[PDB]
């Protein structure tokens, strides 16, 4: 659970993203693949080339789940239960990777929302992505 | 480290970086986002709120100092373990900063560079800078073993 | 987050510890200071040499905090509040240190309760200590 | 990397370690306590229960090799890097295991040693082992940084 101030900042921030959420989620993925090549290990079935329609598509789905997590900020464990089980039980994603994806997201957000990415918003978003990470790796920690 | 093409891209980009500003913003954000880090800077006076930290004079000054070390490591990109040897022992043996924090500051710097350059901070240019940041963090940490 | 099976293993193991709690709290601390010297910087006012009355006393306090958490496993946030304020707001303890104390505790327990220290118990205890760590870490995420 | 008397204290205690038993317990416990480590052993068969993992022949057999690798490192306590250079290429460039996991396995081994040896695994003796563990973890990780 985030503080009411934090929840306020996340919602304000995601509002400015608006109809760009899928473009930003796909970019966050490209940046994660380039900066941290080990993550590619989880998508051997994907075409990872710059501009891949697979990467674009998946980025839309990633952004969709973040939007749903935002509209359900007071019950993250409940809203992402199916996703929790996919990542923790069937995919066995190492927790380290969630920090890399969270970081790539913050860099993407920071470059598209210069004035909105204030220190307080930054801290609020970091806590949020950390809460989401914590939820997705629950079948285990 | 880095290939020669990477080194050239990184070097040219750095030319536009206002280290006096970026540095202050990076350290301030590190102190706001990861609160425990303030334990090492209680001497800077007031850090109780995001704005007290960001507008704190010693924070902006020390930030400039941290960034200058970076510019200096950028001119010795092949001998990072050597350039930061003294700085490593200071932080490790005299200051007692956990190495994990070197990675956190490194990442905050990348986010700050991204907020200040927007479009120009491309996914490929960021990949290159992540390499440098990792290298610098590892050089600062070698005195823990 | 702790499952019912976990809550069951943690309660079972702590019941075995019993009156040895204070002692194990002292041993865990001694192991931590010896294994990870950096943690000593948080205790400049303690004599950290072997057998110091300050380490015993303090281990007894740490063991008491944990017993309390074991009795209030469903409401860790409510039970450890005061301590969260202390470790996060006041002391500013780097969250890496909590991993180091948890490891020391697990090591201490393993050497005094070998028959009881089974793989499943080790796993639940590990989750309990991480959940406790996350709470004392609450004032920052 | 440690003094010569510590090195002797460690090597002396390593003599009483049954690598067949301890090795399989440690790898097994690694797989149980940190379940994400199982995706690397999906070919070892059934790892659905703590009982399945602990009783798995491939786990017991593989755990022994890891400790032999550990016994090998005991004998090369200075150039830990050169010893594990062949394994570093295996884990880093081939399997793509995150470095954080070498630390977890080393920590799980310390817990396993404590369980098997009781009070003989004193605080001061554990401290030395904690140094060889980070050493092995760091060497295993050098092909990544
Ligand atoms: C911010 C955290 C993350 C969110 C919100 C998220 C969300 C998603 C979503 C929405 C899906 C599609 C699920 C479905 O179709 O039902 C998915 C699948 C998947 N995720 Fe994540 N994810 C996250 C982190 C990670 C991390 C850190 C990795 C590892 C690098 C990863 C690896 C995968 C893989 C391999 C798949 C399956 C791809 C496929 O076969 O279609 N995810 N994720
Ligand atoms: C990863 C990048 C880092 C670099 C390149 C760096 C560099 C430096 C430099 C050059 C100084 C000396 C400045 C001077 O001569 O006045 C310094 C001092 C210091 N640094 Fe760092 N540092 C880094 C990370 C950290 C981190 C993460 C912390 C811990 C929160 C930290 C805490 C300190 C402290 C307390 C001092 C002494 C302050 C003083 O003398 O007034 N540093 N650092
Ligand atoms: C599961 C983890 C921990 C528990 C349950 C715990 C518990 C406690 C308790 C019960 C107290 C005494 C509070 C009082 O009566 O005033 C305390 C104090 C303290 N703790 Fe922790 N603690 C934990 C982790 C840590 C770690 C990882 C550090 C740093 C290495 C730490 C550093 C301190 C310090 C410096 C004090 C004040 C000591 C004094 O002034 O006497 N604690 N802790
Ligand atoms: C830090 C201690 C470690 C040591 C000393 C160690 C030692 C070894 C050794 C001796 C081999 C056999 C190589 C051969 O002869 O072909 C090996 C293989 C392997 N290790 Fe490790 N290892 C360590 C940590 C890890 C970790 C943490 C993971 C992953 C979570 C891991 C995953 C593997 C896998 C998948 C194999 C190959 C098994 C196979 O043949 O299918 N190791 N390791």
């Amino acid at each position: 659970v985030l503080s009411a101030a934090d929840k306020g900042n996340v919602k304000a921030a995601w509002g400015k993203v608006g109809g760009h959420a899928a473009e930003y989620g796909a970019e966050a993925l490209e940046r994660m693949f380039l900066s941290f090549p080990t993550t590619k290990t989880y998508f051997p079935h994907f075409d990872l080339s710059h501009g891949s329609a697979q990467v674009k598509g998946h980025g839309a789905k990633v952004a969709a789940a973040l939007t749903k997590a935002v509209e359900h900020l007071d019950d993250l464990p409940g809203a992402l239960s199916e996703l929790s089980d996919l990542h923790a039980h069937k995919l066995r994603v190492d927790p380290v990777n969630f920090k890399l994806l969270s970081h790539s997201l913050l860099v993407t957000l920071a470059s598209h929302l210069p004035s909105d990415f204030t220190p307080a918003v930054h801290a609020s978003l970091d806590k949020f992505l950390a809460n989401v990470s914590t939820v997705l790796t629950s079948k285990y920690r | 480290m880095l290939t020669a093409e990477e080194k050239a891209a990184v070097t040219a980009f750095w030319g536009k970086v206002k280290v006096d500003e970026v540095g202050g913003e990076a350290l301030g954000r590190l102190l706001v986002v990861y609160p425990w880090t303030q334990r090492f800077f209680e001497s800077f006076g007031d850090l109780s709120t995001a704005d007290a930290v960001m507008n704190n004079p010693k924070v902006k000054a020390h930030g400039k100092k941290v960034l200058d070390s970076f510019s200096n490591g950028m001119k010795h990109l092949d001998d990072l373990k050597g350039t930061f040897a003294a700085l490593s022992e200071l932080h490790c043996d005299k200051l007692h900063v956990d190495p994990e924090n070197f990675k956190l500051l490194g990442n905050v710097l990348v986010v700050v560079l991204a907020r200040n350059f927007g479009k120009e901070f491309t996914p490929v240019l960021q990949a290159d800078f992540q390499k440098v940041v990792a290298g610098v963090a590892n050089a600062l940490a070698h005195r823990y073993h």
